[PDB]
């Protein structure tokens, strides 16, 4: 081999449960099948596979053997996988590491990024990483955690459909698509993270990183600069007085990300607050504006605030550049920076000269300025 | 092409002696 | 109270564009039975209002029968005749039919597009005006002209030329000049359809009594009692004698005013604030109804023959949901769109 | 006719209900739609 | 067949978890089965 | 003549004339 442990390994699996048997069976093959960049092992021991807080310990007993398998990217970085299984609730659990080449210097607003607990919480729309998934589980511990969940591990549903379990018996035939499904998932959310991570390290000092492909969707001279880029807290986001419509929406829930963005120009303060759901470039950050400029012009009682929300917010597809669409929120910062320039300009009596080449300053019923860019003329139209 | 085939020759004697090893094992 | 999660992104868009929706028009059916609104989006709702207000309803009846794309850009104005629904949008008038946007065809009847000055923007139609005694209809927008139109064929009679900027509104009253029409250069501005000319002009902010420089010189509504004018937006909500060209009395509110009409005796406003603001004609504040949209831009009285069981006050704003008065001190529900 | 909101009506009256029988207010969803209407 | 493998020396994982005479000998048995 | 000169619309005509009338507010060519 210089110039097999295939054996090895089937004498160790061999051993293992039928869900992880399951799992290592079509992860084997879906690493000889297409994506060489991947790796399985099993961890544990052969002599206990040969085989009232004690009946909560033992209620909640780890199986011995583990799997673990690991992916490498395109960016010198590996995510660890170890799959567990308990026997006594018939569920396997995973927990996971991401951990690159470098000495990775994280700044401070980076946080629940890629900390263990919350990186794969949402690789499908909800799944929260909380709840059982099969009922007869929650009978049967009615009869008798995310304590446990922290110390185990999480019970999604997709790491079920990998060990073959259908809840309303492992199966190949479950395991199959979801197997090439899945591991695209992981390798773009594993990608997703390390792009948001070198972005907060770059707008924590003030710059909004933008790319070389991305500077036709923005104008050239920008005068508005971010100055604070604070990741707060759920319940501070609740406080916020002007978010109540994202809460009472449905989009404010607990397994988001929430941060305050502060852009200003001379006396002219905008606070941005930002969530965040961990399905990134698949679903964009909402903003919430608030202006205090002249008293506290905010969305309820101005429309050219909620018309800078709409060209952020709903308009987001514009911004989105290639396929690895992972500048989306350094995008979005760009744009808002650009649209506090013209709310400042183009407003009619003087702070901010109007340098602006707008043509018509309001149109329509609410007397709107002008926020859709033009740049094989470089001008300002209404959207 | 020639070094090509004596490598292949190289690697099917070495799959045969794992073969063969593999065999031993098997029987024994 | 976070009932509904979305979880998925098709629906996240979908809660993002309920979130940031505008509705601009209403219009109602020539039966009392069926309602219109007009989008942000260029969308337009169609509501079963006899279906809403019956005994039997369901929490799904306060939902659009039909809602469909009818226009590139926003829908700024509606209007309904006999027998059709016009709708203004991008730059171009279309017109659809009562009986068919029921079902599933929804095509159009025609397309008319007005003679413009060729500039590059592609002005905006904010006030339909539809004229009785004659089949007609007056289009005013960016173009700061008002421009008559034949109900019957296509063509373009008068171009009428008084503003310097543009227009938000229209009016009819039945006399001689005829037609108010008020616009955000801050005149209101009369128009005698035979002689095609200016009449008479009446500047609301040169009065001191009204000016308010703070919000600028802009007339957002104007109303009609053949005798009387109500002129709001900008400057201040003020009655004008016609005829006279004075300003009797002042509607003491600070939040600008985007709509106005005459009740029975009493005066409806809305704007920028929460509340529906009645008013009563000697100047005195009769009621402050709240209303869910935290701005207002359009009022509807739906007084139609042969439906009396129709008949509610319909208000509309910057939200995606329209406000419904089945009496006039308290909202009995809400339309989503 | 004239229009009628029925479903102030029908919580109205729904609440009269729950007045003429004060018993129904120790249960959980009769309490909470007490609570709403 | 899962046995043309096994005497090609490829090893595949079932689904739950000397052979060359063996399979020659149940070859020669089948024949005679078959042609009995 | 000193910003619009390369290192609306910039050049036309033969000529490739720079434009020069003012609207009064942008430039347009004569």
């Amino acid at each position: 081999e210089y110039l097999d442990q295939a054996h090895k390994q089937y004498e160790t699996a061999r051993h293992l449960p039928p869900p992880l048997y399951v799992l290592f069976v079509q992860a084997t093959a879906y690493g000889q099948a297409c994506d060489k960049t991947l790796s399985v092992a099993i961890e544990g021991s052969v002599d206990e596979a040969k085989a009232l807080d004690d009946k909560r310990k033992e209620m909640l007993k780890r199986h011995p053997l583990s799997v673990m398998l690991d992916l490498k990217c395109k960016d010198d970085s590996v995510l660890h996988l170890t799959f567990y299984y308990l026997m006594n609730l018939n569920i396997m659990t995973v927990k996971a590491k991401v951990t690159t080449a470098m000495e990775l210097i994280t700044p401070i607003s980076a946080g629940d990024l890629l900390s263990p607990d919350s990186v794969l919480s949402c690789l499908y729309p909800g799944d929260h990483g909380k709840k059982t998934p099969n009922p007869a589980n929650q009978y049967q511990f009615d009869k008798v955690l995310s304590d446990y969940v922290l110390e185990l591990g999480h019970p999604y549903l997709w790491v079920q459909k990998l060990g073959g379990l259908h809840f309303p018996i492992a199966d190949h035939s479950l395991s199959a698509s979801h197997m090439e499904t899945t591991m695209k998932l992981l390798k773009t959310r594993v990608q997703s993270r390390l792009a948001l991570h070198k972005q907060f390290a770059s707008l924590e000092h003030g710059i909004v990183p933008v790319t070389s492909d991305c500077q036709y969707l923005f104008p050239a001279k920008v005068v508005s600069r971010l100055v604070k880029w604070v990741t707060v807290a759920h319940e501070d986001y609740m406080e916020l007085h002007f978010t109540k419509d994202i809460v009472d929406a449905g989009l404010a829930g607990d397994t988001n990300l929430y941060y305050m963005a502060l852009i200003e120009r001379g006396t002219a303060k905008l606070q941005a607050a930002v969530v965040l759901n961990p399905g990134y470039s698949s679903i964009p950050p909402v903003f919430q504006l608030c202006l205090n400029w002249k008293g506290e012009k905010t969305n309820s009682n101005d429309d050219n605030i909620r018309a800078m929300e709409g060209e952020v917010n709903v308009c987001y597809k514009e911004l989105c550049g290639p396929w690895p669409s992972h500048q989306l929120l350094t995008n979005q910062l760009q744009r808002l920076c650009v649209l506090l320039d013209v709310y400042l300009e183009t407003e009619s009596h003087k702070e901010f000269p109007q340098e602006k080449m707008c043509l018509r300053l309001f149109r329509g019923p609410s007397r709107m300025k002008p926020f859709k860019y033009n740049h094989p003329q470089g001008f300002f139209s209404h959207r | 092409e020639s070094v090509e085939d004596k490598l292949e020759l190289r690697r099917k004697q070495f799959h045969v002696l794992l073969s063969t090893i593999h065999e031993l094992q098997q029987t024994l | 109270v976070p009932l509904a999660v979305p979880l998925g992104q098709t629906e996240v868009f979908q809660a993002l564009q309920r979130l940031h929706m505008t509705i601009f028009s209403q219009s109602v059916s020539p039966c009392g039975k069926f309602l219109a609104a007009g989008n942000n989006y260029g969308q337009i709702a169609i509501f079963s209002l006899s279906s809403a207000l019956s005994s039997e309803a369901k929490e799904e009846s306060k939902k659009p029968v039909v809602t469909f794309q009818a226009h590139d850009g926003p829908v700024y104005s509606m209007v309904s005749t006999d027998r059709h629904l016009l709708s203004a949008g991008d730059g171009e008038v279309k017109a659809w039919l009562w009986a068919e946007m029921l079902k599933k065809g929804c095509k159009e009847l025609w397309r008319r597009q007005p003679p413009y000055r060729t500039s590059l923007e592609v002005p905006e139609i904010n006030a339909l005006l539809l004229v009785p005694k004659e089949n007609s209809l007056i289009l005013a927008g960016g173009d700061c002209q008002l421009h008559t139109m034949d109900l019957e064929t296509g063509t373009f009679t008068r171009v009428l030329r008084g503003h310097t900027d543009y227009i938000h509104c229209l009016a009819l009253r039945e006399r001689s000049p005829e037609v108010l029409s008020g616009g955000e250069d801050g005149a209101v501005r009369l128009w005698d359809l035979r002689t095609a000319k200016e009449v008479q002009t009446i500047e609301v902010y040169k009065h001191e009594e009204c000016s308010r420089p703070h919000n600028g010189r802009w007339i957002g509504c104007l109303a009609t009692d053949s005798d009387w004018m109500v002129c709001g937006g900008g400057p201040a909500l003020t009655l004008w004698h016609l005829r006279s060209s004075t300003p009797t009395t002042i509607f003491p509110i600070r939040a600008p005013q985007k709509h106005v009409t005459f009740y029975q005796d009493l005066i409806l406003s809305a704007g920028q604030g929460r509340c529906v603001n009645q008013w009563q004609l000697s100047g005195e504040l009769k009621a402050q109804v709240p209303g869910s949209s935290p701005g207002l831009l359009s009022l509807s009285l739906n007084q139609q023959p042969a439906a009396p069981e129709c008949k509610v006050l319909t208000a509309a704003g910057n939200s995606c949901r329209v406000d419904v008065f089945t009496n006039l001190g308290y909202r009995a529900f809400s339309l989503s769109f | 006719s004239i229009p009628i909101d029925y479903n102030l009506y029908r919580k109205f009256w729904s609440l009269q209900d729950y007045f003429r029988n004060p018993v129904q207010c120790y249960e959980k969803i009769s309490w909470k739609t007490f609570l709403k209407y | 067949y899962l046995w043309v493998q096994k005497l090609g020396g490829l090893h595949f994982p079932k689904e739950q978890p000397s052979h060359m005479e063996t399979t020659m000998k149940l070859l020669k048995t089948r024949v005679q089965s078959r042609l009995a």
